[PDB]
DNA sequence: AAAGTGTTAAATTGTGCTATAC
DNA sequence: AGCACAATTTAACACTTT
């Protein structure tokens, strides 16, 4: 009822399903054993000239980040004035006030921070989807759910041996063999020694 | 604790060759309820089988 | 102290302190599993003692 | 080793027309792999049945 | 000692012929996926409708007869088993009520 | 001057074999 | 257990940004 990868293309030396799909073992293993989705397509034209609007309304998100994020700000700055205004309309001890305004920076920090550690985030997933390609893992297990719900129509990705039966479909072989003649013909090193 | 805040993050990324220890693992990562969650749950799962009995 | 190799090793060991040893063994043992306190003074007790 | 293969292909075949979640039919996806994978030949990947 | 053992069956004595045979006819069933399969049958037999063919699902003959859809059921499809303990006016009233939270928590 | 960045060697894992008859 | 062998990593390198 599912399609099952024959274990000695897979699990031999050299693994040649690892080879036919330039694919690692441990890479491959953690794909057919549901570790990590495979992208096994993706549409470059869409991905090509939507960019612009897409990238446009990512600014839209990082700018909302930003705009909760200097809104937290202010509400600290308007707290720790009232903190230095209240705590000091009348006479009150030295090293109090120092820790209070202590206080009020180190929430003001994690304020910032926390905004910080979210905007990186925002970030990563815009550029995992920026260098999108087929044959590609991701071990994350939520990144994928982040890529499916939001620019879900630009690609397709998979997890298991329906999935590396879908790259083998997907794969001219005439392509592979005339890039991997070219390669020990022209280049040398360790990059013909792998072609071979 | 970046170290400590760290290899907690380092942690999740790994193979874990045994299949147990990763359903177990797969399986950690959702949280239990309460007594009052699961009458919520159970009420939308009702009221979807009767919206879908009617559709 | 006598001990040549001792400190060329506690020169080139990089890893100091007690805890920042722990998460290095906890990590290198597991391996890949989130250091705690139980698993940092306990495993090495359980393991030996 | 063709009655556990022969097993958990029809749970599975029950598992997908009972409805489930994806976490059952991943488990139960990779118990089927393991078992034609111990089926043609033992041992090799992880432990042996 | 020795352990002898058999799977459960015989072997028959009868010198191998091949001339008189009782006579035989054959069916043609036809699966769902469109494939054919020609099943022998002795004269006297009632040649059924259906059978399970070599495929490993049903095929029905080609002929147009029509037997039996059987009147075979679901089984118990969830609801059956919301139906059979809740009735229609507890949930009439349930998920209107549920529809009434989607206006509500909609607009705050 | 730092910081990567890809290309090039020693370490690092796995596979296969190990006589003959009662 | 080891003996051999070939595939797969730390690290050791110059080259090019920052």
């Amino acid at each position: 009822a599912a399609p099952v990868t024959h274990i000695w293309y897979f699990k031999g030396v050299p693994s040649r399903l690892g080879y036919l799909l330039d694919l690692a073992p441990k890479d491959l293993e953690k794909i057919i054993y549901f570790a990590a989705y495979v992208i096994t397509s993706v549409d470059e034209e869409m991905r090509h000239n939507e960019l612009s609007t897409l990238e446009a309304e990512m600014a839209v998100e990082r700018k909302a980040v930003e705009d909760q994020r200097d809104g937290e700000l202010e509400a600290r700055a308007q707290k720790l004035e009232a903190d230095l205004a209240e705590l000091e309309a009348e006479g009150a001890k030295a090293d109090a006030r120092r820790k209070v305004r202590d206080g009020g920076e180190r929430e003001m920090r994690q304020i910032r921070d926390r905004a910080q550690r979210e905007l990186d985030r925002l970030e990563d997933i815009w550029s995992t989807f920026t260098k999108l390609a087929p044959k590609q893992l991701i071990v994350d297990e939520n990144l994928y759910r982040e890529l499916v719900d939001r620019y879900g129509e630009y690609f397709t990705g998979a997890m298991g041996a329906e999935s590396i039966q879908k790259l083998i479909e997907n794969f001219d072989i005439d392509a592979e063999a005339e890039s991997l003649r070219d390669v020990i013909r022209n280049g040398k090193g360790q990059k013909k020694l792998r072609a071979l | 604790s970046e170290a400590l805040r760290q290899a907690r993050k380092d942690a999740e990324l790994t193979a874990s060759a045994d299949s147990v220890r990763a359903y177990l693992k797969q399986i950690g990562k959702v949280a239990l309820l309460n007594a009052e969650e699961e009458v919520e749950l159970a009420k939308r799962i009702e009221a979807g089988l009767y919206a879908t009995q009617l559709m | 102290g006598f001990s040549e190799i001792m400190r060329s090793t506690l020169e080139k060991d990089n890893t100091v302190g007690t805890d920042e040893a722990l998460l290095d063994i906890y990590r290198k043992l597991r391996p890949g599993e989130p250091p705690t306190k139980e698993s940092a003074q306990t495993l090495l007790e359980n393991l030996f003692f | 080793l063709y009655r556990r293969v022969i097993n958990r292909n029809n749970r599975l075949k029950r598992l997908i027309d009972l409805g489930a979640p994806e976490i059952i039919v991943n488990n139960e996806k990779r118990m089927l792999q393991e078992s034609v994978d111990a089926l043609f030949d033992n041992g090799r990947r992880g432990r042996p049945v | 000692r020795v352990l002898r053992g058999s799977r459960l069956g015989a072997v028959s004595y009868e010198t191998d012929r091949n001339h008189d045979l009782a006579p035989r006819q054959i069916a043609r069933y036809r699966t769902d996926n469109g494939e054919e399969f020609e099943v022998p049958f002795a004269d006297d037999a009632e040649i059924p409708g259906t059978w399970l063919c070599r495929n490993g699902m049903e095929g029905t003959l080609i002929e147009g007869d029509l037997p039996e859809p059987k009147k075979v059921k679901p089984p118990r499809t969830h609801w059956d088993m919301l139906l059979e303990r809740r009735s229609i006016e507890e949930l009439e009233e349930l998920l209107k009520e549920r529809l009434e939270l989607i206006r509500s928590r909609r607009r705050g």
